[PDB]
């Protein structure tokens, strides 16, 4: 035995960063999306997502990597100065932002990274911030159970293998800079790196198309292709 | 000189990060501290500090002494619930606004046992027994005595003691609950009843008022640091 | 202060690199970990783990549960083969979707001895001798029984034990083969006859339903992590 | 035990940092902000202002950062240059700039930042400068006494709970560049960190707007919400 496994592990197989959000942030004399927030998840993409539940259970903690790339939009000879975005994470409770200049953005308490444009892309990790102690891919159960004594079917009605609402809060995304004349619009790529991964109860990999955040299928529920019995 | 490489993240501003940086006024001759009382050293003693409740909040009650005021009187309906309130230590309204509360808004998890302490300030000639009691989640809320007291509950004997301690002990699926209302990391029911009554004497307030107080124990515990809703600015 | 150099690469981000980043939500208690049952270290692990082989992918039987079945009979024709299909542990259709297919796909290059588990599923009155042959790469496809045999071959039978391991060791040119189909890499062919026939009695099933069932051995290992081609996502 | 009380030490609660003040600063042909000289307090913004006055008396060493942001207004094409901002310190009883090119700007001692648009947020950091033992958030008290002897009511009036007119004193914010065919307009972000905290005599919350740099109030005095007595 000299061929390794060294490139098999879990570690290894997490180890790169997959893109799981784009968000679109834009610039302009204040219908708009002046700030944007996306909710903080993997299955906004399908390869890391099918990775992932390649198991059942998971404890990792993660990296992200934000890429921004901007440009203009219809511009004639209209320019703009270098651009600050404002990233601000939104735990579940704390305020969210109603405008691109609301108070929220003062970020006493709510960590928030300024990036600067044309800069190297914008790194933090995060540790294992799971209430559990593991994550849940799969969950079988409700969060409400309807009793007898409900007044009605609605009090006890909750999505099925949803876990929580709010699972991890939201990002907030802003263009400091005060609007120039002409409209900048950016994007906004969250990588996403698993590291110190551990992993429990493996689980076969999706065969078919995924259809929303649990394992309902839709369509394209013919994968195998055809091929001979007997033939090579 | 040395080679170097740099790194992903690199001229950003994180506003958590921990780095050092350059000193606007050197040799700076700070004052020296003194010895002043009352030095806090983490934010849970704070929340370990009992505060009167909002028990009552109703429309013409709110937003005034009467809210932490809850009244118990002889006539009352022995059957029905004398307060009944939800174990949401952070988004309750009656338990948001506490001391408590108010430091759990700024977290996003919560773990520990709590502690409710209930004052009678009636006369010193009014005995009764009140029965109070947690019911963890899952079941119907209590809505009578009978099913109260299958849950966690203690008696107390207005005559005796003019205050009862019901601890509520940490019992959760989850090593951490969310400070946010959530089904899935409810904390259970806090209900209170009449178990036997409140007896006067003549020449006595046959209506007297108890108040309310809430508490963390030593081993509770807050996790990933949040802004709380409460105070806003407009802008 | 000191003076650098900033080498070539600078203020790029490689999806690939490991560098350290400044912690978001410093000093966070971490929920602590429990022992779960089936703690996974390696994903060699899952491919090692037998997973039934659709066999049967006809146009009629694919995407079902008959495309797991190989109908065997005593009326079939002894000459042809029973069933046949190359020796690619990620890029054959039969081979591609099964759990060592799946893990084989995130990845470039492979290299090991495979595992060919055969299962009986028909009556206890059901005797039979089947001959499981695999042939290297470099000659034709075996299309008879006396060709098969000239490889490495075992044979099974039915009444005995109903199921057979048929073990493909490794044996390459290169040290490692890749997982897309490449006839530099190729790596042989499994056939499948009737070594003498399927025997029933009267008041007995006369045809009968095979599974098959593919995994690695210990010796297997992977190389150059990839994107499925098996998932993808409408832009 | 083993859940820990890392994240709520008074350190871990300061640890974060809060936007204090936004400056505009406007650099165009010489009723103008060509300078802003901002007086230097938390109390402009509310975040951090409630979080500090969670105690009665503090003692911590700053970590201010500096976020500029620079657009154009109405520019059609008309460009500039990368800017430099000149940010100084301006300490009770120094001279005060009286216009964006004046003598004071040469910062012989009074400790200044030249800023550089498109570079990292300035950073600096400053120990604790108070003259007493700790920081009085609250202050039951005046700095003048009326006598009985004093000529007029005006010689001992003083503001309830104001120590000194001048705190800490300014920043002054101007762009160094002369002035380009177009304009810019800025806006400088100061984002302060306490660290090394110590903290005494714990209070209440605020649980009403803030009216002022005291304990005013004037509206919104209903902060509880209607709710059941016997509704869980
Ligand atoms: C500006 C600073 C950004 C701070 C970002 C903190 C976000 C915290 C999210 C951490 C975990 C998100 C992804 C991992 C959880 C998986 O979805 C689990 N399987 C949950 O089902
Ligand atoms: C260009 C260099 C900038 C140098 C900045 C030095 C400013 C010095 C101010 C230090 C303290 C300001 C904030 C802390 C004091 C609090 O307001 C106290 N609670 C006073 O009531």
């Amino acid at each position: 035995q000299r061929r390794s496994r060294s490139e098999s592990t879990i570690e290894s197989f997490f180890a790169r960063g997959a893109c799981v959000a784009i968000i679109e942030v834009d610039n302009e004399e204040p219908a708009q999306k002046l700030f944007a927030m996306w909710r903080i998840t993997y299955k906004d993409t399908v390869q890391l997502r099918r990775k992932l539940e390649f198991f059942t259970y998971s404890r990792f903690d993660m990296e992200l990597t934000f890429v921004v790339t901007a440009n203009f939009t219809n511009t004639n000879n209209g320019h703009a100065l270098n651009q600050v975005y404002q990233i601000m994470y939104i735990p579940p409770g704390a305020p969210t932002p109603k405008s691109w200049d609301d108070y929220t953005w003062q970020t006493s308490s709510n960590p928030s990274i300024f990036y600067t444009y044309g800069a190297a892309p914008a790194r933090i990790s995060v540790p294992y911030v799971g209430l559990a102690n593991a994550y849940s891919h799969f969950y079988d159960g409700f969060a409400k159970v309807p009793l007898k004594t409900d007044a009605n079917d609605q009090i006890g009605d909750s999505l099925y293998s949803a876990m929580t609402v709010d699972d991890f809060g939201v990002l907030a995304i802003r263009v400091v800079n005060d609007h120039n004349p002409t409209k900048v619009t950016s994007k906004v790529r969250i990588y996403m790196k698993p590291k110190h991964v551990r992993v429990w109860c493996p689980r076969p990999p999706r065969a078919v198309p995924y259809y929303g955040p649990g394992v309902d299928y839709k369509d394209n529920l013919n994968p195998l292709s055809e091929k001979g019995l007997t033939t090579y | 000189g040395l080679p170097v490489l740099n790194t992903p993240g690199s001229n950003q501003y994180l506003t958590s990060d921990n780095y050092q940086s350059p000193c606007a006024i050197p040799e700076f001759d700070v004052t020296p501290p003194i010895d002043i009382p009352g030095e806090v050293k983490n934010m849970m003693e704070l929340a370990e500090i009992d505060t009167m409740i909002p028990l009552n909040l109703e429309n013409t009650k709110r937003n005034t002494m009467d809210m932490y005021r809850v009244t118990l009187s002889d006539s009352a309906d022995l059957s029905q619930p004398i307060l009944c309130f939800s174990l949401s230590p952070a988004s309750d309204p009656r338990l948001s606004h506490t001391m408590l509360g108010e430091v759990l808004n700024y977290y996003t998890h919560w773990a520990g046992s709590l502690k409710f302490t209930f004052l009678f300030c009636g006369s010193m000639m009014a005995t009764g027994k009140i029965l109070v009691a947690y019911a963890p989640p899952g079941a119907q809320p209590p809505t009578s005595r009978k099913e109260a007291m299958l849950g966690t509950h203690v008696i107390w004997d207005l005559g005796l003691q003019s205050s009862c301690t019901m601890v509520v002990p940490w019992i959760s699926n989850v090593t951490y609950r969310q400070t946010t209302q959530d089904s899935f990391t409810e904390g259970g029911y806090i209900s209170m009843f009449y178990q036997t009554r409140i007896v006067v004497p003549l020449s006595t307030p046959k209506s007297m008022s108890m108040l309310g107080f809430v508490s963390a124990c030593n081993d509770f515990s807050v996790r990933l640091l949040r802004d709380t809703t409460h105070i806003s600015q407009s802008a």
